[PDB]
RNA sequence: AGAAGGGAGCUUGACUGCGAGACCUACAAGUCGAGCAGGGACGAAAGUCGGGCUUAGUGAUCCGGUGGUUCCGCAUGGAA
RNA sequence: AGGUAGCGAAAUUCCUUGUCGGGUAAGUUCCGACCCGCACGAAAGGCGUAACGAUUUGGGCACUGUCUCAACGAGAGACUCGGUGAAAUUUUAGUACCUGUGAAGAUGCAGGUUACCCGCGACAGGACGGAAAGACCCCAUGGAGCUUUACUGUAGUUUGAU
RNA sequence: CAAGCGACUGUUUAUCAAAAACACAGGUCUCUGCAAAAUCGUAAGAUGAAGUAUAGGGGCUGACGCCUGCCCGGUGCUGGA
RNA sequence: AGGUGUAGUGGUAGGAGAGCGUUCUAAGGGCGUUGAAGGUCGAUCGUGAGGACGGCUGGAGCGCUUAGAAGUGAGAAUGCCGGUAUGAGUAGCGAAAGACAGGUGAGAAUCCUGUCCACCGUAUGACUAAGGUUUCCUGGGGAAGGCUCGUCCGCCCAGGGU
RNA sequence: AUAUCCGGGAGUCAGACUGCGAGUGAUAAGAUCCGUAGUCGAAAGGGAAACAGCCCAGACCACCAGCUAAGGUCCCAAAAU
RNA sequence: GGUAGCGGAGAAAUUCCAAACGAACUUGGAGAUAGCUGGUUCUCUCCGAAAUAGCUUUAGGGCUAGCCUCGGAAUUGAGAA
RNA sequence: UUAAGUGAAUAAGGGCGCACGGUGGAUGCCUUGGCACUAGGAGCCGAUGAAGGACGGGACUAACACCGAUAUGCUUUGGGGAGCUGUAAGUAAGCUAUGAUCCAGAGAUUUCCGAAUGGGGGAACCCAAUAUCUUUUAUAGGAUAUUACUUUUCAGUGAAUACAUAGCUGAUUAGAGGUAGACGCAGAGAACUGAAACAUCUUAGUACCUGCAGGAAGAGAAAGAAAAUUCGAUUCCCUGAGUAGCGGCGAGCGAAACGGGAAGAGCCCAAACCAACAAGCUUGUUGGGGUUGUAGGACUCCGAUAUGGUAGUCUGUUAGUAUAGUUGAAGGAUUUGGAAAAUUCCGCUAAAGAGGGUGAAAGCCCCGUAGACGAAAUGCUGACAACACCUAGGAGGAUCCUGAGUACGGCGGAACACGAGAAAUUCCGUCGGAAUCCGCGGGGACCAUCCCGCAAGGCUAAAUACUCCCUAGUGACCGAUAGUGAACCAGUACCGUGAGGGAAAGGUGAAAAGCACCCCGGAAGGGGAGUGAAAUAGAUCCUGAAACCGUGUGCCUACAACAAGUCAAAGCUCGUUAAUGAGUGAUGGCGUGCCUUUUGUAGAAUGAACCGGCGAGUUACGAUUGCAUGCGAGGUUAAGUCGAAGAGACGGAGCCGCAGCGAAAGCGAGUCUGAAUAGGGCGAAUGAGUAUGUAGUCGUAGACCCGAAACCAUGUGAUCUA
């Protein structure tokens, strides 16, 4: 309440709306996944039960913020291009689940 | 838990109430005049021991005056012809000299004396 | 509060007029028999500290109680029938005269029972062992089942 | 008046995306802006042009209208 | 549609004690009259009116302590004594005057002046005395009652469809 | 003796106003054909009336005497449609 | 742990910091009929809130240390309740006639008796409805009530009465 | 020897007088309204007889010690008749 | 005996309805709300304002800023004279 | 001698200090009673007369408690073992080992009023009818029973009116009122308030009123939730989440599903069809049959009369359990004292060292406690038995059935978090109004497709809410101005016409041993003498503060203008927590209270008569910051389960953090804008979080305390007055 000047928030337009569809992913980046050996199979139930990824929510994204150092077969909802070429580049693979 | 009033309010009132004994009728008995007038006590305790030193001051220095003039001197002329000498003694110990050793009281003055007219 | 005292719905008297205090209620707060303003209600105390907080305060009771040779442990605690003075006699035994935390084994009906009318004993279970049980006292005897038990539980 | 005044030709920069940095300022706002890109006007070129000598000519949000839209579309395709 | 009859300085006339006449030694009131009716007027009636009125208003006779102007007497209280015994108020008070000062009006501050201690009967100038959290005045995006061609509703009434 | 106001007897602000205020008989307007209009009530049921237009309700005026002029554009009411 | 040096140390609203005291809880360690708490007095200690120690009173409980929790601190609210002042031995003691003798009694202007006097008498008499609800009668009483007094009472006690 | 910046907690939104510079006012007001400095507010002490706002000056305390400020030195009343 | 508070009754005065009636009394919603007035209880230490701007159905209220306080970060030291 | 000068003492009264009293009832200690809860019990009582009352009952009886004309008690069954006739003494008269009083179970009695109910009525009163009995010669008198109203069923009478029906009489049957000031469902439904005004909105579907309940209620067995592909009645808890949404898009309002838990349970009808009966080929009654969505059933075929289940019954039997009880270890001295439990000395008991009492503080004195044990009677619970009641498989579709004035629609309202909105879903009023298995409904306007279901019929335990009462306990809850209004004869006294408002008031002592007797006095009251450890513990009784009132007197005071103190100071009087002491104080200097509120108050502004007690920033849930601890790219559990109303363990659902950018699709250490590899915004680069404690502040709550005028909703009043 400002005293009767109109408040900051009357003065403001409301933007924008929320997609009932909205699907927002678990991020996981690289770093984190040089926590696995060399081979591991990197699985949605593997980051759970590792306590990485406590809540998935539409699904496990992969972000390539890090370095990846481990070769790894990762499987997650989606993966970033950059993320992708990292695995790869590691010599690991990426599969779409 | 429940704390009660107890004895404390009591006891702080009646210290209060020991430092009005003397004073006028209600004064050292109701705690709300007794405190009333401790407070103003203090102010005029406080204030008073500053006055006190005021007080002595202009005694010594009226006394001295008598003094000085009975040797043919005034009081001004007096404390700035011991100046002169370097004469250090204060007005309290010229005002005992003054009344309880007029001999030695005489000496200051003539060195007093001495000291203008050089 | 003034609202759960007896009556006082009424206005004493009338605002203007009369010469008194404007009153609004004889249940009042600054009324003698009135509602007490704020006070006491009932509520809980109890809060819980983090699991792992729990279990280093466990430990460090007892790991006190070892570095401090306060430990004193009995490799079993045996009475045919429940006797006071019996186990009054293996505290003698074990030099025990101070404040002492007597833990047994689960099933010890006859040493629980023998030992818990001493006024400086206090008995617990291994699997009933609480942080406060065991700062209360000044020794700690355990049977060496009941130890193995603890051991189990931590 | 090295015009910001006056006349004439061609024009539409009274451009789009913006914008380092400043001024002003409780906030919300208000003011100036080199420069970058797109596509231009005038000019031989330099260059000037994001209205007018400068500073007034204005009104938050909510709610509605109209136009556009690679946005969303409550099982799905649509629609609303 | 422009106020007629009647009345009119009026329970209405501001100017206003209008003006003139009467009444008085002297009449801002009263009565009679005049009419520039600030701003009378015909059923929120006009004008008049015998009788009536604890009605308002002016004059007169009688009468008087109303007054000139106050005096005396009776009783009750007051006063003294015996009995009985409240109250409002109250920061503590050993509680003067003048002039000054100061939140601009001081028993209390300054300067000066006056004043032995304690009461009793009296009086009210002050204690901005007591009584009541000013009623006037303003304010509060207080309250209540009232009004309407304020807003929004609504009982009722009415009209149509079913 | 005289003037204002109210015709009159009455009535009223229990507790600051008894009056020139209210009432009044009289006047006038208007509504009401009876399950009247009007009022109390969601209704049933009542009052009006066990009355019936010379009666009942409402507005205004206010004994009596002499009188009560002009305006229907406006607003209401009534009728028209 | 302290020492030196320089500087600083008025303060409302208000911010920060550090403490005093109250009741209760826990643990430890203690004190109490050889006298706890509380009260009261004293010329006591600390920079402050405050803390001891004695005497007296008192007659059962209560400190201390560390930590915890708080209905935790009053001088003001025309605060609430209680007590007691001030005004005061003051206002008032509620429309009127009583006097004296004798009696009763610890005590009588005030109770009883007598005498005269005085007051009401379309009443201050005689009935009765309501209302009250034992106030009626008799014998005792004098704390309170009675505006004084009281031996008396519409009061109190004990009996009775329709 | 402070400045910014980030964050926790405020209080304040009646000001007053004095000097100086202006307006309003009658170049009246202990008036009103700004600017500017100070004091009061929230500041005791000394001086101005008394006297929030003027002059001197900022009280952590003790002293029966000394020096000064404004202002003073014939008596009240300290100090040069 | 009848009429009861969104009411009754009123020869009408805001008149009466159990000693205050522009709308009774009682209990409840209820600790109504109160930008208003009053009150708000131990101590010492450190620091210490404001009475201004802007906006406000705003003017004795509030909000952001200014001014106070506490903590923190950091720089070629950015403050003051 | 004279003159001039100086000049004490004195107090009518007053002041200060001190001592001792009175008044008063603070303080301390204590407690009869309260407050908040936990575990279990019980969750209703009434026409077989309730709740609540009135009036009565005792050897004397005013009150309370108990009881009811069988009255301070009766019978009976158990328990208990020496006293008893309540509070309450006193006298009196009695009872009890042939078992009293007392305790528990079961019965008897139970006046009058009150729903009240034969009629009436101003409750606790009055007045009847009929039958039987009784009193009197008889009338009068007395006793017992029956007699309200409506409802259900049956019978009988019986109108207008023919048969009938209505009415009427009787019988039968069942309600009628009260509560527990709580909890549930439903009808009806405010206002102050918030929105800084206010009509939408909010307060709220709250308060109030009314109906119906039940021990719980309500809901409940999909015309569901969904779209991870699936789940499989309902209820409640955690979470989702202050999210999605709603909203003068303001103030505010605010879900649900999924996930995790507590608890779990399912079943009956209508219709088709079959059979029987009755009636006017159907058209009713009864019984069978049947019960649903991977559609079921009828029907037609075959085939088994089994096997399982239960939310049945005063069916017994049995066990347990509630309602009385029994038993239950161990100390003596010594010192102090009135008294020992304190103390000292040696002992002992403990499945008991919980607690209370006892002449102070007791493991061993008493009551108890741990433990063991006990039931004639009546409940309650669990089993077991009995009995009752439910419970068929498979294959066929030709036909038949599967809830109509219903679904749904228009209009007007309401409920859904959802305010008509794009408004689905549910409901109410009004009008219109379907299909029916090749059908119907839902998946948030609507259509198609797909998926999920099968309305218009009913019932149903548990997990949930609450506590007037009962039993056993608990408390960093109260300790008489508190705690209930009420510790005490309190909903009393008292106030009010009434509704209604509503107090004050605890403490002798270990024991009354409550002061024989004497003395003054009419008494009251004192003084002795006694009792007692103490009476200055004497009943107004523990302690006994202050205001206030008084007595004694060390110092001062009758020339002085004084917020009354302070600083300086003679004199006098005293001697300490022994301190460069105490009281008083002539005289001198200085000096306008406290608080609030103000630019500024000694203020002739406010507040306080005084003293004492009480009297105002709290708690819960959230937000956020500081401090602290644990763990750390991680941190942490919630409900719940076990457990002492504890710690703890389990529980990972969920929440925060680890990634941002964008309205969004979406991309991602980037991203959005843009044509842009540009520029710019926000981010990363350039990492610290999270749980809990603690403090500061804020938000929602009365939110620091007191105070309006008023508003609204039930009631109470015309004994005043119109
Ligand atoms: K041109
Ligand atoms: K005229
Ligand atoms: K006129
Ligand atoms: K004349
Ligand atoms: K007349
Ligand atoms: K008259
Ligand atoms: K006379
Ligand atoms: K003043
Ligand atoms: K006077
Ligand atoms: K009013
Ligand atoms: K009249
Ligand atoms: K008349
Ligand atoms: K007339
Ligand atoms: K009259
Ligand atoms: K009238
Ligand atoms: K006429
Ligand atoms: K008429
Ligand atoms: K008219
Ligand atoms: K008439
Ligand atoms: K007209
Ligand atoms: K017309
Ligand atoms: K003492
Ligand atoms: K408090
Ligand atoms: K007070
Ligand atoms: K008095
Ligand atoms: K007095
Ligand atoms: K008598
Ligand atoms: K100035
Ligand atoms: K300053
Ligand atoms: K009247
Ligand atoms: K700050
Ligand atoms: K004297
Ligand atoms: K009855
Ligand atoms: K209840
Ligand atoms: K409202
Ligand atoms: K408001
Ligand atoms: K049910
Ligand atoms: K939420
Ligand atoms: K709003
Ligand atoms: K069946
Ligand atoms: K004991
Ligand atoms: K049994
Ligand atoms: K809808
Ligand atoms: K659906
Ligand atoms: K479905
Ligand atoms: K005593
Ligand atoms: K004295
Ligand atoms: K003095
Ligand atoms: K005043
Ligand atoms: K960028
Ligand atoms: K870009
Ligand atoms: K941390
Ligand atoms: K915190
Ligand atoms: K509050
Ligand atoms: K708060
Ligand atoms: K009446
Ligand atoms: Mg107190
Ligand atoms: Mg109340
Ligand atoms: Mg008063
Ligand atoms: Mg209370
Ligand atoms: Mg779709
Ligand atoms: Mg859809
Ligand atoms: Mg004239
Ligand atoms: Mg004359
Ligand atoms: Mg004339
Ligand atoms: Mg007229
Ligand atoms: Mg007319
Ligand atoms: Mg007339
Ligand atoms: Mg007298
Ligand atoms: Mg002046
Ligand atoms: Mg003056
Ligand atoms: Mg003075
Ligand atoms: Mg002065
Ligand atoms: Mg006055
Ligand atoms: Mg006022
Ligand atoms: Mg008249
Ligand atoms: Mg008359
Ligand atoms: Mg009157
Ligand atoms: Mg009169
Ligand atoms: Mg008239
Ligand atoms: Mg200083
Ligand atoms: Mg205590
Ligand atoms: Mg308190
Ligand atoms: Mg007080
Ligand atoms: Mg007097
Ligand atoms: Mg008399
Ligand atoms: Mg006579
Ligand atoms: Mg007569
Ligand atoms: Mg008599
Ligand atoms: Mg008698
Ligand atoms: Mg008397
Ligand atoms: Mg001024
Ligand atoms: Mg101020
Ligand atoms: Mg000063
Ligand atoms: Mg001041
Ligand atoms: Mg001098
Ligand atoms: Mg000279
Ligand atoms: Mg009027
Ligand atoms: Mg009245
Ligand atoms: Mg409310
Ligand atoms: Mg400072
Ligand atoms: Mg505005
Ligand atoms: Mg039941
Ligand atoms: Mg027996
Ligand atoms: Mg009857
Ligand atoms: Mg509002
Ligand atoms: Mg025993
Ligand atoms: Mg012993
Ligand atoms: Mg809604
Ligand atoms: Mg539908
Ligand atoms: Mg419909
Ligand atoms: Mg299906
Ligand atoms: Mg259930
Ligand atoms: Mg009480
Ligand atoms: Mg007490
Ligand atoms: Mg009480
Ligand atoms: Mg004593
Ligand atoms: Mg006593
Ligand atoms: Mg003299
Ligand atoms: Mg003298
Ligand atoms: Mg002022
Ligand atoms: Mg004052
Ligand atoms: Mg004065
Ligand atoms: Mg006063
Ligand atoms: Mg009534
Ligand atoms: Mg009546």
């Amino acid at each position: 309440f400002e005293g009767g000047q109109t408040p900051l928030f009357r003065r403001l337009p409301k933007r924008g709306f929320t997609n009932i569809n909205r699907k927002d992913y678990a991020v996981v980046n690289l770093d984190t996944l040089n926590r696995f050996e060399d081979g591991t199979e990197v699985t949605p139930v593997v980051l759970k039960e590792a306590g990485i990824v406590k809540n998935e929510k539409a699904g496990i994204k992969v972000l390539a913020d890090g370095e990846l150092t481990k070769k790894l077969t990762v499987k997650a909802a989606k993966f970033s291009k950059s993320a992708q070429e990292a695995i790869e580049a590691a010599g690991g693979s990426i599969e779409v689940i | 838990a429940r704390v009660k009033g107890g004895t404390v309010t009591r006891k702080r009132r009646k210290k209060v109430l020991k430092l009005a004994k003397g004073y006028y009728g209600s004064k050292h008995t109701l705690f709300k005049s007794a405190k009333e007038q401790v407070m103003n006590s203090y102010y005029y305790a406080f204030r008073d021991r500053r006055q006190k030193k005021r007080d002595f001051r202009k005694l010594w220095i009226a006394r001295i005056n008598a003094a000085a003039r009975m040797n043919g001197l005034s009081y001004s002329k007096l404390m700035h012809g011991l100046k002169l000498a370097e004469i250090d003694i204060n007005r309290k110990m010229l005002a005992d000299l003054a009344v309880n050793d007029a001999a030695a009281f005489t000496a200051l003055a003539e060195q007093a004396k001495d000291a203008l007219s050089k | 509060n003034r609202s759960a005292v007896r009556g006082g719905g009424r206005k004493p008297w009338r605002q203007k007029g009369t010469g008194r205090a404007r009153q609004g209620s004889i249940r009042s707060p600054q009324w003698r028999g009135g509602g007490v303003v704020f006070g006491p209600t009932p509520r809980s105390y109890s809060y819980k500290f983090p699991k792992k907080v729990r279990r280093l305060a466990m430990k460090s009771v007892l790991s006190d109680k070892v570095a401090e040779n306060n430990l004193v442990a009995v490799e079993g605690l045996s009475f045919d029938a429940p006797k006071t003075k019996e186990f009054k006699q293996v505290l003698a035994n074990l030099s025990i005269d101070t404040k002492v935390l007597v833990v047994l084994e689960n099933g010890n009906d006859f040493a629980a029972l023998s030992a818990r009318n001493l006024p400086n004993v206090s008995v617990v279970t291994s699997d009933n062992v609480s942080v406060l049980d065991v700062v209360s006292a000044n020794k700690v005897l355990a049977t060496q089942t009941a130890l193995t038990q603890i051991e189990e539980v931590l």
